[PDB]
DNA sequence: TTTTTTT
């Protein structure tokens, strides 16, 4: 098909000019933005594709080959049109998007082994006709053979890579076995999944020439399973005062109350900093979280909600039935290396046995576990550990403490920073409210997507610092809480704790400056809380708690 | 610009004063605009972070070029002069301008009353290092506050920054006022020509111009000594649009409050515009020097 | 020393210490055949070499010959035809002499015919020999030109 | 005989050019050796020639005529072994540093050696290396390996005067005391038992079958929240050589190691209390540990003699090395006020193999208290204890210089004690057995 | 035909 050539011209009049949402051309406003940055790469929604002109999308599912051929050039010099000497930087944008043969499939999967990245040959040069032949085409995996030889130099090459995807276990019908096929990567995309992750590609399908039928899929756009305005019409918002009640407001709608521990896990998520002194030392930089429950608690709905809007969560059983937190050489990094600036989801403490127990203690300490394996390297871990307990026997015995309470020991607890503990008491209006807005739950809040890009967006550029002339009275409380719980019987990393949660609040304003509400929330969080863990003779306690404030 | 032949270009313009107010470096809106202008002159960030030396020849001889074809869009079209460069031969040629920095960089770094006493004996301790850095042959010891001039300018832009966020400028109508009562790194500005350069770097800063009517900063920090709080005088720079014979206005001022009761003030500074005064009696002093304003 | 042995202290008669281990098989070699003719009614004589033997960069004679010159039948002979046996063996250095911490490294000398099956795998053996490289380094069609003692 | 030199100096787009790098060595191969001036001949005609190479990175082979000519074709070429000449060859062997973006498994690369840069660095180092990135193709789809060839290597009299300067102060064990932990008051026994552990004793080559051991080893079981890890990580930053570990189950760290392949081939790989032979050895989680190999350790550490009796070798191997523990006894400070035993469940055994035993206690003083968290607040935030310049200009300079300066001390002073102070230990070991049987018998 | 696991 040679009538490409009246198509190039014709393809930039959706390219420009596409108006989408009073004007708005998302390409042409993209365009400069990524020669801006020099991603070399242009994303293609098949929404719009299929929506503007359907004739490109036939001309995808007929012929996927040469289009891409005909319209990533086409986008280099409508591209350059634009700046002036972008040629300089590359010079070639390459573009993203028996039945299945010639065809561009949307296809699913999970990463098995793969390989690493050689060069390979993309321009081909050629002793019979005197000289040289000249330039060719390097086709790819097939070889050109226009008496000559190619040498060594003169050679412009590409960086190739091959991977291999295997079925997903989870879409698997049930009892059956998986099958594999092939993914060839080439060059933005160079190592770009990682082994125990999920993906969607969208790839060309190919196969094989002759063997003296292989299929082989060439890949174009991969995307994971789950702009400018876009951040300055959130900067026109996060301005306000009232923002800290409206995130415990907007955490989670499911369950209605219980704001005080909704706050805490939206503040363990959010992150703190460790904050390594220049050439001397770091100290830590997670927020620990234990809550224990009780059966007949939706707490774990909570916790569900937590992996679908953070990051990277791998869900941590309960015992034994899974992934295992400890990297260890089998016939390979553990759930936690995946987690790694993130928060990961571990729970029910009381049947889990001791690996779990030396891995969660080096992570939430001071993140790096080694052993008596023949191979002697130290990856680290920065995962955020939450937790969901259970009490033992009644969901609360008697006045008997905390400790007295729980089965685990004492320096598991000294890992963790913050205990939010509920409570189970016959509320007449309580359970009116419960049962009434369960019924709204089968019938002013930040909406899910623009909260998705403040955490995201915070978590890689709020950093947080703080002055010296607000943390004296901050001394004088650890002083004070110190001191006077000595008559209790404590913990040095709730110190620690004191910024590294405080300053999430900073982190919450995108101020950049610690001001004196942020302690203050930080304290009437933090302490409150370690009051709640006692007796009924908690009286004194709270008879004490005035100061604090 | 600024530290041209030892460091990135990137750096350069980062660390840069002039460029500063203008594409407003300190806020994240310029920051774009920034890799806006390397987008114009099509140099790939990689290429930026290397050092001057090893920069590809043709990137050399088109510099000129693409300067003049790139940074007019961002109204920097008076920059390029032709200013006189030395050669020595064989170590590389320097412009005038940029071994001034470095050595009185090295005139600031590199080196009850008797630990003022003290400390006044070691500035001028760091004096005869500075005279000795004089010559051409010394290299040695020139290469060191070099490299430190950079450390300080990482450390001004820095702080800048954090005055920029809170805003503590009192935007009066008879002059601005401000103080810095405390912040990291303290200790360089004991030095008056640290908070010279400092308010320099400030003044074009706060007022491009920025339309209408520039006017003084104060400044002032103190650490020990029983509240010294060095308060030096700064003028308005225009941006070449001497208009007037303007200069200065406090010597008189100093002359009228210093006449006053003048409790724990210390006129020792050998420069009439920085000044040594207690804050309990700076703030009156302050209130003097509302009104009645001499300007 | 084996661990200063390589590129200098090359191509001479070079002193080493060590232990013996890893004892290789016992294969005999033929040097000197001797071929009967039937009809002539006299011997021959042939002779091949190989780089072990030689000690000398030499035209290599490998196949057993049959039917030279006239038509007459080569029959072999033995017993007169003559044979040396061949074994290769082991010696890495001394532990204790090792550097800081490290695995030892090591090399290997080449024995003859009466000095077979002297060395057992663990025993303490000084050697006095001659450094021999042999192979086609490479460049027969990626590291090569590999190591051997002789003259033990 | 004199060859020519080399000289040594200091992805698409870094393919064969000059572009000097960082990393760390993964491991390193044995000294081998390619060829470079070379002589050949013909078989039947005797016609030689020779031919002498540089770079051995399939640019050119032998020819397949006698060349007197310019039929004996074929290649009658045959590589004359006695009037060769030759160098050595080390093939390092790089892996990915430890602190930047791991965010997988780590990944490495091939290095190639010359000339005298041979036999020069021991793996562990942190190091920089100029190379050339250049493409070879050995083990349709042109897979090639990538490969960095190595020009100059860097490493990780003068110093003699201010060492000598430093040496002779009386005030030198305090001025170290204040050189270890300054993110870290308090602790300051533990603080001087590291000043000892970084030096090491004596070495004594007596004509008993046997030497005895010089390093020392430090403990510190006791209740959490200490930050003794940070102590012991600051103790691996310390010294040039020496391993730490976080416990008995790594990610990837391991421990006489067991390798059976290629060419069906048993060899030895390695382990870690073997690079740490004459140095450091951390480790965590004392009482979280198995027995799985733990015997290894409660040799390694008393008789220097590492056995291996396994299948493919049969070695008596050295092991100069010196472990620090960090323990935590069952259900944290309680374990004091119970009988004060009641700590290790096996046996006292290896403690009695171990040098120092210390006790971390926690006692309420409300000035200390005060004290220890607007330190730690000054820590953290505005870098009050961070007036360190000009304690750097009146004290400890900086950690490297400790380093220079331990590197000197091992080697060149050769320590003894003397003969007027054994007569005090002689009657000190009295005082200290007396002082168990008191508290044994009685009891 | 031998090295890291787990019921
Ligand atoms: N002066 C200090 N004292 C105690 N902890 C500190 C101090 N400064 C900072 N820290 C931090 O507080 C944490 C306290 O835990 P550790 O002191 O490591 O307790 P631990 O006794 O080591 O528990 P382990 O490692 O399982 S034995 C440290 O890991 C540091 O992150």
């Amino acid at each position: 098909p040679n009538v490409s050539r009246t198509i190039a011209r014709e393809l930039k009049s959706f390219l420009l000019e596409y108006t989408d949402e009073t004007g708005r051309s998302v390409y042409g406003a993209r365009i400069r933005t990524l020669g801006e940055m020099n991603s070399e790469s242009l994303e293609v929604n098949y929404r719009h594709l299929a929506e503007s002109k359907a004739i490109l999308a036939l001309f995808l599912a007929k012929c996927p080959e040469e289009m891409l051929k005909i319209f990533d050039l086409v986008a280099m010099e409508a591209t350059e049109l634009h700046y002036p000497d972008y040629a300089r930087i590359h010079s070639e944008i390459h573009v993203r998007i028996e039945s299945n043969l010639s065809s561009l499939v949307r296809v699913t999967g999970v990463v098995t082994r793969r390989t690493g990245v050689f060069p390979q040959l993309k321009y081909v040069k050629f002793l019979k006709c005197g000289s040289i032949l000249g330039p060719f085409f390097q086709d790819s995996n097939e070889e050109i053979r226009i008496p000559f030889r190619v040498n060594g130099e003169k050679t412009v090459y590409r960086n190739y890579q091959r991977v291999t995807l295997q079925e997903a276990p989870g879409t698997v019908p049930p009892g059956r076995l998986p099958r594999h096929r092939e993914v060839i990567l080439l060059a933005d995309l160079v190592d770009v999944s990682k082994p125990g992750e999920e993906v969607e590609v969208t790839g060309i399908y190919k196969n094989n020439y002759d063997g003296n039928f292989a299929t082989i899929i060439e890949a174009n756009s991969i995307k994971r399973r789950e702009t400018e305005e876009e951040e300055r019409e959130f900067r026109k918002i996060s301005r306000d005062r009232g923002i800290i009640d409206k995130i415990i407001s907007s955490m989670a709608p499911s369950i209605y109350g219980h704001r005080d521990i909704k706050t805490a896990v939206a503040c363990s998520l959010f992150g703190g900093v460790p904050k390594n002194v220049n050439g001397k030392h770091s100290i830590r930089g997670d927020i620990n979280v234990l809550l224990l429950g009780d059966p007949g608690t939706a707490k774990s709905q909570i916790l569900k909600y937590v992996e679908k809007t953070a990051h990277r969560a791998v869900f941590a059983t309960g015992q034994g039935a899974s992934v295992g937190l400890t990297a260890s050489v089998r016939k390979e990094g553990g759930a936690l290396v995946l987690a790694d600036k993130g928060v990961c989801l571990i729970d029910e403490f009381d049947k889990m046995n001791d690996q779990d127990r030396t891995s969660i203690h080096e992570a939430m300490e001071q993140q790096s576990i080694s052993i008596s394996k023949g191979i002697v390297t130290t990856l680290q871990a920065r995962c955020s550990i939450i937790a969901a307990a259970n009490p033992n026997g009644g969901r609360y015995n008697s006045t008997l403490p905390l400790a007295q309470n729980v089965s685990l020991t004492e320096p598991i607890l000294s890992r963790f920073d913050i205990l939010c503990v509920v409570r189970d008491l016959v509320d007449e209006e309580a359970d009116e409210r419960l049962a009434t807005f369960v019924v709204d739950s089968h019938v002013s809040p930040i909406p899910q997507e623009l909260l998705m890009k403040y955490i995201h967006y915070a978590r890689t550029k709020i950093y947080p610092k703080l002055h010296q002339m607000d943390m004296d009275k901050v001394s004088r409380v650890y002083a004070d809480l110190r001191r006077e719980s000595i008559s209790t019987g404590i913990t040095v990393r709730h110190l620690e704790s004191i910024l590294r949660i405080a300053e999430s609040f900073a982190k919450m304003r995108l101020s950049e400056f610690v001001s004196s509400y942020d302690l203050d929330r930080a304290i009437k969080v933090v302490v409150d809380s370690f009051v709640d863990a006692q007796k009924v003779s908690v009286r004194r306690q709270l008879r004490r708690s005035f100061a604090i404030y | 610009l600024f530290l041209l032949r030892h460091s990135s270009l990137y750096d350069s313009f980062y660390y840069s004063n002039y460029v500063n107010a203008k594409l407003s470096l300190w806020n994240e809106n310029g920051k774009k605009r920034l890799h806006k202008m390397f987008a114009r002159m099509g140099i790939p960030l990689s290429t930026a972070q290397e050092t001057w030396l090893y920069m590809d020849h043709s990137i050399k001889r088109e510099l000129g070029i693409i300067f003049d074809k790139n940074l007019d869009r961002y109204g920097l079209q008076d920059i390029i002069r032709d200013g006189f460069v030395r050669t020595l031969g064989y170590r590389g040629s320097i412009s005038a301008s940029e071994f001034v920095e470095a050595l009185t960089a090295l005139l600031e770094v590199g080196n009850s009353a008797q630990k003022l006493t003290n400390l006044r004996k070691r500035w001028v301790s760091n004096f005869w290092l500075s005279w000795d850095a004089l010559d051409d042959r010394k290299v040695e010891l020139l290469n060191r506050g070099i490299q430190l001039a950079q450390d300080l300018q990482r450390a001004i832009f820095n702080t800048g920054v954090a005055i920029l966020e809170k805003k503590l400028i009192k935007h009066l109508r008879i002059y601005r006022l401000c103080v810095l009562q405390d912040g990291p790194d303290l200790d360089l500005y004991r030095n008056p020509l640290t908070l010279l350069r400092l308010g320099n770097w400030l003044i074009e800063c706060c007022a491009e111009s920025e339309d209408k009517q520039l006017l003084p900063m104060v400044l002032a920090s103190i650490d020990e000594n029983t509240d010294t709080y060095l308060v030096a005088g700064l003028t308005p720079r225009y941006p070449r649009g001497t208009k007037k014979p303007i200069l200065n206005n406090f010597s008189m001022a100093f002359q009228q409050i210093t006449a006053e009761t003048d409790a724990k003030v210390r006129i020792d500074n050998f420069e009439s515009s920085i000044i040594e005064i207690r804050r309990e009696d700076l703030s009156p002093f302050l209130e003097k020097l509302t009104l009645s304003g001499l300007l | 020393s084996p661990r200063t042995l390589t590129a200098q202290h090359l191509n001479k008669l070079v002193s080493v210490e060590g232990i013996v281990t890893k004892t290789s098989l016992v294969r005999p070699k033929l040097i000197r055949s001797v071929h009967y003719a039937a009809k002539t009614g006299r011997f021959h004589y042939r002779d091949y070499t190989d780089a072990t033997t030689t000690l000398t960069t030499r035209i290599p004679t490998p196949i057993y010959p049959t039917e030279d010159t006239e038509g007459n039948k080569l029959t072999t002979e033995y017993g007169y035809s003559t044979f040396i046996d061949h074994q290769r063996i082991t010696v890495q250095e001394m532990p204790e002499m090792a550097p800081a911490g490290q695995l030892p490294r090591s090399i290997d000398v080449i024995l003859d015919d009466d000095l077979v099956d002297k060395t057992k795998p663990g025993d303490r053996v000084n050697v006095v020999g001659v450094f021999k490289s042999l192979g086609a380094g490479g460049m027969n069609q990626l590291i090569g030109f590999k190591t051997l003692i002789l003259g033990n | 005989s004199l060859p020519t030199f080399q000289l040594i100096l200091n992805d698409s787009e870094h393919v064969s050019k000059i572009v000097r790098l960082s990393g760390i060595i993964i491991s390193t191969s044995v000294l081998s050796s390619r060829a470079t001036y070379l002589s050949i001949m013909c078989r039947n005609c005797r016609h030689t020639t020779s031919i002498t190479i540089n770079n051995f990175n399939n640019t050119v082979s032998l020819p397949r005529s006698c060349l007197s000519t310019i039929n004996c074709g074929p290649d009658p070429y045959i590589i004359i072994h006695e009037s060769s000449k030759f160098i050595d060859q080390q093939f390092l062997k790089l892996q990915e540093i430890p602190e930047l973006v791991p965010v997988e498994m780590p990944r490495n690369l091939t290095m190639t050696c010359d000339r005298y840069l041979t036999n020069k660095v021991i793996p562990g180092t942190r190091v920089t290396i100029v190379g050339i990135y250049s493409i070879y193709n050995s083990k349709g789809v042109a897979i090639r390996t990538p490969y960095i060839k190595i020009l100059g290597i860097q490493s990780d009299e003068e110093e003699e005067e201010e060492f000598l300067q430093l040496s002779r102060n009386p005030k030198l064990y305090e001025i170290l005391t204040n050189s270890i932990a300054p993110s870290i008051f308090g602790n300051e026994d533990i603080k001087k038992a590291i000043v000892c552990l970084l030096m090491g004793g004596s070495k004594k080559i007596l004509p008993d079958g046997m030497r005895l051991r010089g390093d020392i080893n430090v403990l510190l079981l006791g209740d959490p929240g200490t930050a003794k890890s940070q102590l012991l990580k600051f103790v691996e930053k310390v010294s040039p050589i020496a391993v730490y570990t976080s416990g008995k189950g790594s990610s990837a760290a391991g421990l006489a190691s067991v390798q059976r392949p290629m060419t069906r081939e048993f060899y030895l790989e390695g382990g870690a209390m073997v690079l740490a032979d004459g140095g450091v050895v951390c480790i965590d989680e004392f009482d979280k540990m198995r027995d799985e190999d733990r015997v290894a350790i409660h040799e390694a550490m008393e008789q220097q003699t590492i056995s291996i009796a396994k299948a493919g070798i049969t070695t008596v191997l050295n092991s100069r090395t010196s472990v620090l523990a960090a323990a935590n006894p069952i259900y944290g400070r309680y374990d004091d006020l119970k009988s004060p035993g009641d700590n290790i469940d096996f046996q006292t055994t290896i403690l009695s193999r171990f040098d120092m035993i210390f006790i971390v206690k926690d006692d309420h003083n409300e000035e200390r208290d005060i004290s220890i968290a607007n330190h730690v607040i000054n820590i953290h935030t505005g870098n009050a204890n961070a007036q360190n310049q000009q304690e750097e200009n009146g004290s400890e300079i900086s950690i490297e210089k400790m380093k220079r300066y331990i590197t000197y001390c091992r080697l060149k002073c050769a320590p003894r004690l003397s003969p007027q102070a054994a007569e005090k230990l002689s009657s000190n070991f009295v005082t200290i057995r007396k002082q168990l049987l008191i508290n044994e018998l009685e009891s």
